[PDB]
């Protein structure tokens, strides 16, 4: 229902709105990399104690 | 009885956990897309304003 | 819809190639129809190539080193149902897919218990049974790649199953049940402290009965060296040694005589190649060390007769008919302690800066 709307008449508010709500999507993508990478440190600290 | 309990404990520890992590991961894939579709919803519903 | 059905349609052709192998092992009782099978068989072979080319980016240090910087049961079981496929080039694909899948998981043991372990284990057994009539010699120089690829695809099956059992014995942290323990028939309580089931068919019952076949030793010496390393490892792990050596003494009491007899005869055959002699002498070490744990911990009346009538045969016994030999000294000179005088490779004189690039340490 979103990806069937026309791209007509876009304004300064809409261009910066498209830039900032896609920045919010990028924040969760870049958080999940850090959650995975920091788990990819914890699991190795745990392996190193248990060796 | 001792066998049948180890059989059921393997099903819990290996197969059910393999289903649990496949659902945990698939929840993240759905939560990222819930943010994709709601960012696109707020752009769409606020357009021209 | 059409953007999940891609892998879904590939899995349906793996399932349908099992529907078809079951229908063809039935319908060979009637089919003059082989010409219509080939497009489905080669489609199945290409699918098993393509899944292997999705694993052969993860069977890679660069990918695992990238991961260090950042329900598989139905797929695995519908591949395992093809282990005894009517084309060895499909069977060997299913077995080498299962090899890579165990490398990522160490859990194909439970995936086979959680399914039908009988219908899976019997397909490994059906591929490990020795057919003596599948034989004509590789002594001919005229190595046709067509006929040779079929004979390679055949004889690679038992070698790949032996190496799958070997991997899942090298990768033991102590007390872990593995796909090796599953294929060898160790107790499905996951219980490595319990004895083997007598008169059963597992890969272990076939390994020992193939080892004591002299034609199997003469035809497949590297597979017999490998089989003896399985027997040695199961006899030298601090848990399974008792079940294993007990099972040797209860179902195979001759084993340390008949295996030394067959290996010593197979070494004595002049005109053999250095690479047959390699594996038979390697295999002979494993028999000595497996016998050494049996003498140390499980000394029996068969071991007392074996030492006193064969290995250390005391002279007075030779004159009693009321029932070159394998004695301690005839065993020693079977190993030929003239070691080869290893000449330094001429390539090290062409590239002295690359010696440690051109070698690999076996560890």
């Amino acid at each position: 229902k979103i990806k069937s709307s026309p791209k007509d008449n876009e304004t300064t508010a809409d261009l910066e709105r498209e830039r900032i709500y896609s920045l919010a999507t990028k924040i969760d993508d870049d958080i999940i990399k850090v959650e995975n990478k920091l788990l990819g440190v914890v699991n190795k600290i745990n392996q190193n104690q248990v060796k | 009885a001792l066998k049948r309990m180890r059989d059921l404990e393997n099903h819990l520890n290996f197969h059910i956990h393999t289903q649990l992590e496949m659902m945990r991961k698939k929840q993240i894939e759905l939560i990222q897309r819930y943010i994709e579709v709601w960012s696109n919803l707020e752009i769409y519903q606020s357009k021209g304003k | 819809q059409s953007k999940k059905t891609t892998l879904e349609n590939i899995i349906k052709i793996i399932d349908y190639s099992n529907d078809q192998s079951i229908l063809i092992q039935q319908q060979i009782q009637q089919q003059q129809q082989q010409q219509q099978q080939g497009y489905n068989q080669d489609s199945s072979r290409v699918i098993l190539n393509l899944v292997f080319q999705q694993l052969q980016q993860q069977d890679n240090d660069d990918f695992n080193l990238l991961v260090l910087k950042c329900d598989y049961s139905r797929p695995i079981v519908s591949i395992a149902k093809l282990i005894d496929h009517e084309l060895p080039a499909i069977s060997l694909r299913a077995i080498r897919l299962i090899y890579s899948f165990e490398c990522y998981t160490h859990q194909i043991s439970t995936v086979f218990l959680d399914s039908d372990p009988n219908l899976i284990l019997s397909k490994f057994i059906k591929m490990m049974e020795f057919n003596e009539s599948n034989f004509e010699d590789f002594s001919g120089t005229n190595y046709d790649q067509t006929i040779s690829f079929i004979r390679y695809a055949s004889n690679s099956v038992q070698w790949t199953i032996a190496q799958l059992i070997m991997l899942c014995l090298s990768n033991i942290s102590s007390g872990r049940y593995t796909l090796a323990h599953f294929l060898l028939g160790c107790s499905s309580n996951l219980d490595l402290s319990k004895d083997f089931i007598p008169n059963s068919k597992s890969c272990l019952t076939l390994i020992i009965k193939n080892v004591m076949n002299s034609q199997f030793v003469e035809r497949y010496p590297h597979l017999v060296d490998c089989y003896h390393e399985i027997i040695w490892k199961m006899s030298s792990d601090p848990i399974t040694w008792k079940p294993m050596i007990k099972y040797i003494q209860e179902e195979f009491p001759n084993y340390y005589h008949d295996s030394l007899l067959i290996l010593r005869n197979a070494i004595t055959i002049n005109g053999s190649s250095e690479r047959r002699t390699e594996a038979l002498i390697s295999s002979m070490s494993w028999v000595f060390k497996t016998c050494s744990i049996s003498i140390q911990n499980s000394y029996s009346i068969e071991m007392k007769q074996f030492l006193t009538r064969l290995i250390f045969p005391s002279l007075m016994n030779l004159n009693q008919p009321s029932m070159s030999p394998i004695n301690i000294l005839s065993l020693y000179n079977t190993i030929e302690f003239q070691l080869p005088e290893i000449n330094r490779p001429r390539i090290f004189s062409m590239y002295p800066n690359l010696i440690e690039y051109f070698t690999t340490n076996i560890n």
